[PDB]
């Protein structure tokens, strides 16, 4: 589970 | 339901909420002098970056890793303090109130103000390590300092590859110390968020872990995120500026003679 933007 | 910021004081001041775990984002640090991208002459204008989150991308950190080594060189020495935000948290931990501040700075401000790495997770990494972005060496983030604060891309002394300190980009996983949360937010009986957009994951998604029964406190400059779109009974929001809504609660707490104090002497020694 990486880094990234929500929704 | 529904509760108002008094409510909480009333709450911490019974020690009802006596195992806090905090959110913390860019907003906290904006006070101390430190840019946020999502902000504010234009942050984004001064790092030369097509859009903000860019800069914790590794595809633009590969063709341009000028900005990114920039920032780190602002951050790098104590060119910033902590502010009253920090100082708070600091407060919560000398009272034992505090079970952990998780924070997605990387501007060191939290141990700075006296919170013990044992309280901290660093969950968009830090610079006290670094990795080759090409063969995966692992360096101590001191050989790069030297490289960062003289304007060099540093670069390994094996593969040729540009190294990068171990902030937590944009496709890359988080520390395995960000894992502590599964131990945490289960315990927590009271969530504060300050100072952020929760508009980067995994990082939001922990507004979730908490029980339904504990309350979520938001002190931000307007209501975000999960807390905007799945709401809870047990949900305050304080919107507005975070020092004042931080200095606000600090009042209701009866703290604002001891933070005074606090405040001036941590600021004398630095
Ligand atoms: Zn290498």
């Amino acid at each position: 589970r990486t880094k990234q933007t929500a929704r | 339901g529904k509760l108002s910021l008094q409510d909480v004081a009333e709450l911490i001041r019974a020690r009802a909420c006596q195992r806090v775990v905090v959110m913390v984002g860019a907003g906290i640090s904006t006070p101390s002098g430190i840019p946020d991208f999502r902000s504010p002459y234009s942050n984004l204008q001064q790092y030369d970056l097509p859009y903000p989150e860019a800069i914790f991308e590794l595809p633009f950190f590969f063709h341009n890793p000028k900005p990114f080594f920039t920032l780190a060189k602002e951050l790098y020495p104590g060119n910033y303090k902590p502010n009253v935000t920090h100082y708070f948290l600091r407060l919560l931990h000398d009272k034992g109130l505090l079970l952990r501040l998780y924070t997605q700075n990387i501007d060191g401000l939290e141990r700075v103000s006296g919170i013990p790495a044992s309280k901290l997770v660093e969950a968009h990494g830090t610079f006290a390590s670094a990795t080759c972005t090409v063969c995966q060496r692992p360096f101590p983030g001191e050989d790069i300092r030297a490289d960062v604060m003289a304007d060099r891309v540093p670069r390994c002394p094996v593969c040729t590859g540009v190294v990068k300190p171990d902030i937590v980009f944009f496709g890359e996983p988080l520390p395995q110390r960000f894992l502590l949360h599964v131990v945490d937010f289960p315990m927590a009986d009271l969530l504060l968020i300050l100072g952020t957009s929760l508009e980067v994951e995994p990082f939001a998604s922990l507004t979730e872990a908490v029980r339904s029964s504990v309350p979520r406190l938001l002190i931000n400059r307007d209501l975000v995120g999960p807390l905007a779109w799945h709401p809870r009974s047990r949900d305050v929001a304080q919107l507005g500026d975070v020092v004042h809504g931080v200095e606000s609660l600090v009042e209701l707490l009866g703290w604002t003679e001891e933070m005074r104090d606090l405040v001036q002497r941590e600021t004398g020694k630095l």
